């Protein structure tokens, strides 16, 4: 009867985004599409509702760029780029 | 090593350009660690000199 | 049907100051039941338990806070120790005597 | 700075240090400490300060 299942419906967690696809093209259209795909709704029941919406994708970064890993790696990589050895070897130490 | 540390910073060192973030954190993972009733036991009465 | 079974049920049921003073997990949920007069039947209040999480589509269960924490030990969270240890002396005085 | 011509003063805001304990019975210069901890500094980190 009292079907907890029933009443206590939330957002699930990473629910904005989740439903992503990982691509570079045009993540923000495919990821409105797959929600909407996801959801049971089909294109030709929403019509002209499916061709200009756009949602939030994993793809894009927070500052608005394509990113194709997570933001703490890109840090990472750009700081592996540049490390100096720290004890050389050079005939002139003293 | 909390935050903006994993993957470049080595097993030996700490970032100081990230220094309040992390110690912001550690200090609030040291806040909710604490989070917790102070539940009252029993007693005993003491005879021991002073 | 009889009393001693009623006597159990108020010795189990609806006993409250007992037990207090040990730690104390199983707080349960604020309705426990309701009796219907009409009918006489009874409800018992659902348990959520993770058996089951069958949400429809992006969604899940929601479940109630972890509130409750008790803690009978000492209120501190900085230690004293000795970090180097000490060179061993004589003692010089043992302890106390009764008879 | 090891022969006594070079005074070095560090800027450092805040940062994390560990010590060691010695013998005062027992002779010794504390360089190759220092020499280790130079070794393992780089643009990224620094271990803490002995």
């Amino acid at each position: 009867t009292a079907s907890p299942a029933d009443t206590n419906v939330v957002p699930a967690k990473d629910a904005p985004t989740t439903n992503s696809p990982p691509s570079t093209t045009s993540p923000n259209q495919a990821a409105a599409d797959a929600n909407q795909q996801q959801a049971g709704i089909v294109s030709s029941q929403s019509g002209p509702n499916a061709v200009g919406d756009s949602a939030p994708s994993t793809s894009v970064n927070n500052d608005g760029d394509i990113i194709t890993r997570p933001t703490s790696d890109s840090i990472a990589a750009v700081a592996n780029a540049t490390k100096p050895a720290a004890v050389v070897s050079d005939p002139q130490s003293m | 090593k909390t935050v903006l540390s994993r993957g470049y910073i080595d097993n030996a060192q700490f970032n100081p350009l990230a220094l309040r973030s992390n110690v912001l954190l550690m200090l609030l993972q040291f806040t909710l660690s604490n989070l917790k009733i102070n539940k009252s036991s029993t007693f005993t009465s003491d005879v021991t000199t002073i | 049907s009889t009393m001693s079974a009623l006597s159990e049920h108020l010795r189990s049921d609806h006993r409250d100051d007992a037990s207090t003073l040990l730690a104390t997990p199983m707080i349960n949920n604020a309705i426990r039941s309701f009796l219907t007069a009409w009918d006489g039947i009874r409800i018992l209040s659902p348990d959520v338990s993770s058996k089951h999480l069958s949400a429809y589509l992006d969604s899940a269960v929601a479940n109630g806070p972890e509130l409750i924490v008790e803690d009978t030990g000492l209120c501190t969270s900085f230690m004293l120790l000795d970090n180097i240890p000490s060179a061993h002396l004589t003692k010089e005085l043992i302890g106390f005597t009764w008879f | 700075v090891k022969a006594g011509r070079t005074r070095v003063l560090v800027e450092l805001g805040h940062y994390v240090y560990t010590l060691h304990y010695y013998d005062p019975q027992i002779s010794l210069d504390e360089a190759p400490i220092l020499e280790e901890w130079l070794s393992k500094i780089n643009p990224a980190g620094i271990p803490p300060v002995p």
